[PDB]
């Protein structure tokens, strides 16, 4: 409560980056705190309670990312010989975690952009913060293609992708939300950002995903998804009722069925819809 | 695989070749002469008979990092056909061809030959306007292989990324 | 001479359908500015009203006109005077209008015993034909809650909810993109067609193809309703085949033709491959 105002300052002081990374930046900058002078209660229970307080938003990525950097501090914040440099001075490992998953956007931009086939148009979903940089690195390497955006309509959000893209002279056309079945034959392959990736291999994202995937299966066309290291989770859906209700909110975010996707990208690298499981089990030993 | 399977057991193999230029006839004669009772098939009447076939086994040339496979010509069509009858299709490729390429990352892993392979030059003035073309390979999506046959044993069709993480140096995908 | 007569019937009376309004328009417009011949009158003025009526973006209109011209073609006799070619033989058109007004009553009579209790229903945008069959189903003392979608070229689905809560059933609207979120909840997806074509294709508003692809995704039976009018005579294959003037940001799309499961009309119940069997029975 007393530092969720700084999370508000981090969400609306630099609105370029993601929400979860603003939460991680918020709390790790708070680790110059009023000195609790302990390892157990401070780290475990206090950052647990801070995950409970900052999870009051309708996000799914933020709480999972908080648990994730709790696991990325559970590595070797050791019992090293004195309470002077356990973590409250030897703090730079979470700093290098922050730096690595800051440059993770750049390494996804370096990897994925050399896959887009020139000539076949690619309809994209609403504004993510990794589709923009992969298209930036693609058009930076002198391609030719077309791109459409659906609105993803609880609110108009496709034109926000238009005001994102059109600033750098790339052709685009916004298309109706329920009418992606008409445009599905026109496109040949379909990329979509993530609010988070599930252990079964499906994605969770704002609502307009699963109908894109099932029209992709009907047109037998490759469905492509993109995510970063922040957006892993431990949830398990079978049919849609079992995403958690605080992670549901007429859904404001939504799951798509796990393996009628065709290929998936992450910061660990480009991988396969069963490799998702073992490569997240690699995290949190 | 076939001739050692025939060394004790009985079956009846039916074989369509791959022919932009043929080489399935070479295997057809090569196991005509160890007592197998093959039929060599034209490369189009598979769908007439694959309803009656019950198993199907192909051997590729190189398999890649999607868990996928670029094979000889005519493999994608027979593979989708075998999916239509839902009969299992078995890749007999070893642990030796596993390659960190991904299909449309690169530049046209299907690449091409002189089409005198696929055209007799003796037809007349026909060939000037037309730009004929044919590849050496196909592409089969990785959802479609039933089961590998590696050296160590049968493995999952998507058992592939851990194979690359601890059977290679996956940082050295610079190549 | 009849264009605002037709538009009076069109948008000063939103009760009837557009096709039945068009066919009532020209059937009462047999009292024509007298050219008084069989062929020339017919050809030029009926084809001319089918052209000049093309300010609307509908597809049922021209089809209903051609269905009427194939109606009028059959029993047109020859008996030596130009009085009872059709200028006296007009009561055939009167019985045609009343039988293909009674068509909506008879599809209600056919399909009232067809939705089972307990089965919730997800439905696309509005018709003048889904409500009569669902209220002839409620009026058989049944019970079923309903879902409906947004259908956005507009705020549409609120009109369907306001109509159907007045018709006394529990209604809940949903966003358009939330179809596969709630498709699995449904037991039954019924669709009022815009126009039915000879391969089981249903050209309709922007989300019926969504309903079909999610219906094969769930293997849940997908039922479409049509009257005797709107059998349009195009033939579609894919997503550019229907004419561009029917479209205009699209506004109409085309579902796949071979995955719907049961339809029904004035002539009874039809498996959606018998649509060609009855369309050859139409146009003579």
């Amino acid at each position: 409560k007393e530092l969720i105002e700084y999370f508000k300052s981090q969400m609306k002081e630099d609105p370029d980056m993601a929400s979860a990374v603003a939460a991680i930046r918020t709390l790790l900058e708070f680790l110059k705190r009023d000195k609790g002078e302990t390892i157990q209660g401070l780290r475990a229970n206090l950052t647990s309670a801070i995950e409970t307080l900052c999870g009051v938003d309708s996000s799914v990525a933020v709480s999972s990312g908080g648990e994730l950097f709790l696991r990325f501090i559970s590595l070797a914040s050791l019992e090293y010989s004195d309470y002077s440099k356990c973590k409250k001075i030897m703090i730079e490992r979470g700093e290098l975690f922050l730096r690595r998953i800051s440059l993770s956007r750049n390494k996804i931009a370096d990897l994925c952009h050399t896959f887009i086939k020139d000539g076949a148009t690619i309809l994209t979903h609403a504004y993510s913060r990794v589709v923009l940089r992969v298209l930036e690195a693609a058009v930076a390497a002198k391609k030719r293609f077309s791109v459409y955006v659906t609105e993803s309509q609880p609110d108009l959000s496709g034109k926000k992708m238009a005001k994102a893209l059109c600033h750098l002279n790339v052709p685009v056309t916004v298309v109706l939300d329920a009418a992606v079945g008409y445009i599905m034959e026109k496109a040949d392959l379909v990329i979509v950002g993530a609010e988070g990736v599930v252990e079964n291999g499906g994605i969770i994202n704002k609502i307009g995903t699963n109908q894109m995937a099932v029209c992709a299966k009907a047109q037998n066309k490759p469905f492509y998804v993109v995510a970063e290291s922040f957006k892993f989770v431990r949830l398990f859906p079978l049919n849609q009722q079992d995403v958690p209700d605080k992670f549901k909110y007429h859904p404001w975010v939504d799951y798509t069925a796990p393996s009628l996707i065709t290929l998936l990208f992450t910061d660990l690298g480009v991988l396969t819809p069963s490799a998702v499981s073992d490569e997240l089990i690699k995290l949190y030993l | 695989f076939l001739k050692e399977a025939a060394r004790k057991r009985k079956f009846h193999v039916i074989v369509a070749e791959c022919a932009p230029f043929c080489q399935g006839h070479e295997m057809a004669v090569n196991l005509s002469k160890a007592g197998i009772e093959t039929t060599v098939m034209t490369d189009a009447a598979i769908f007439a008979v694959m309803s009656r076939v019950n198993k199907v086994i192909i051997g590729t040339k190189t398999i890649l990092a999607n868990g996928a496979l670029r094979a000889v010509t005519g493999t994608h069509t027979l593979a989708l056909a075998a999916k239509h009858h839902s009969t299992p299709l078995i890749v007999c490729a070893p642990m030796f061809k596993l390659s960190p390429q991904f299909p449309n990352e690169e530049d046209s892993f299907h690449k091409f030959v002189a089409p005198e392979e696929v055209l007799p030059f003796t037809e007349g003035d026909i060939l000037e306007k037309v730009s004929v073309h044919c590849p050496v390979f196909d592409y089969v999506p990785p959802e479609l292989i039933t089961l590998f046959i590696s050296n160590i044993g049968g493995n999952a069709p998507s058992y592939i990324y851990r194979l690359m993480s601890e059977l290679y140096h996956p940082d050295d995908h610079v190549l």
